């Protein structure tokens, strides 16, 4: 948690349905964003903090 | 007409507690009608929560909030107040004061001015 992993996503197509529709990820709290318009909105790049 | 909606109350509680929420009007609009709350839930549509005529006589509320929400009005203020108790998960959403321009009230689709939204967070 301390050295978090970063990640980038940019020049590709951003694909929230895979993510929004596996059982294990039981905790999907999202904030500024509704979870349902994520692919409609579109930025310029996405971080991922593992 | 013109009319300004201030509203004050909400904040962080726990479950099945009690808190505090209250809307003002000022200025002038065509006639004396019924005023209500607008409940927005993070990620959902805005639905109305209940409605209350402006002389105290007759209230209007929601299914999924009857018994447990009440609404009055102050007799030298001006200023609409409501309250609630026994809060669950699902009452953390942002509220609206909202009037209604007209005498009777047949449904809450045509909705007149609305208000800063207030946050209200319930957890553990």
């Amino acid at each position: 948690v301390y050295a978090w992993n970063r990640k980038r996503i940019s020049n590709c197509v951003a694909d929230y349905s895979v993510l929004y529709n596996l059982a294990p990820f039981f905790t999907f709290k999202c904030y500024g964003v509704s979870p349902t318009k994520l692919n409609d909105l579109c930025f310029t790049n996405v971080y991922a903090d593992s | 007409s013109a009319v300004q909606l201030q509203a004050s109350g909400g904040g962080f509680v726990q479950p099945g507690g009690s808190l505090r929420l209250s809307c003002a009007a000022s200025g002038w609009a065509e006639t004396f009608g019924h005023m209500g709350w607008f409940r927005q839930a993070p990620g959902k549509e805005r639905e109305f929560v209940s409605a209350i005529d402006w002389w105290d006589t007759v209230h209007y509320y929601a299914d999924s909030v009857k018994g447990r929400f009440t609404i009055s009005r102050d007799n030298s203020k001006n200023t609409v107040y409501l309250q609630m108790n026994s809060l669950r998960a699902e009452d953390t959403a942002t509220y609206y004061c909202a009037y209604w321009d007209m005498d009777y009230l047949q449904n809450s689709i045509p909705v007149d001015y609305w208000g800063q939204g207030t946050q209200v967070t319930v957890s553990s």
